[PDB]
């Protein structure tokens, strides 16, 4: 249940990805909650993908 | 607007750290009311006691 502010970012120019080498920018939209329980499911989540 | 939403989170959690001060003030008043209860019940104690030697005396 995304409730929180979008947080917004982009690199361009970017570097070498570290564990393939892949020249490729970034960009992040992020939701991040204060919630114990949401802080442990959502890292492992995404830590997973 | 969302720093601003930021800012209504954290002064609710500003005025939740003035209640918690205010019930710590709450329990400060509390002890010291207590201490003054017991104050004045002994010091009708200590009357009691003194009145009666003077009787029995």
């Amino acid at each position: 249940r995304g409730n929180v502010f979008l947080r917004q970012a982009e690199i361009e120019n970017p570097l070498e990805d570290p564990v393939t080498g892949d020249y490729v920018h970034k960009s992040v939209f992020i939701i991040f909650f204060q919630g114990d329980q949401l802080k442990n499911r959502v890292k492992k989540i995404c830590e997973g993908f | 607007s969302q720093t601003q939403g930021i800012q209504q989170l954290l002064q609710a959690e500003k005025r939740a750290a003035e209640k918690v001060a205010d019930a710590r003030k709450r329990k400060a008043r509390r002890l010291k009311q207590a201490k003054e209860e017991a104050q004045m019940e002994v010091e009708q104690y200590r009357r009691e006691r003194e009145q009666e030697f003077q009787s029995k005396q």
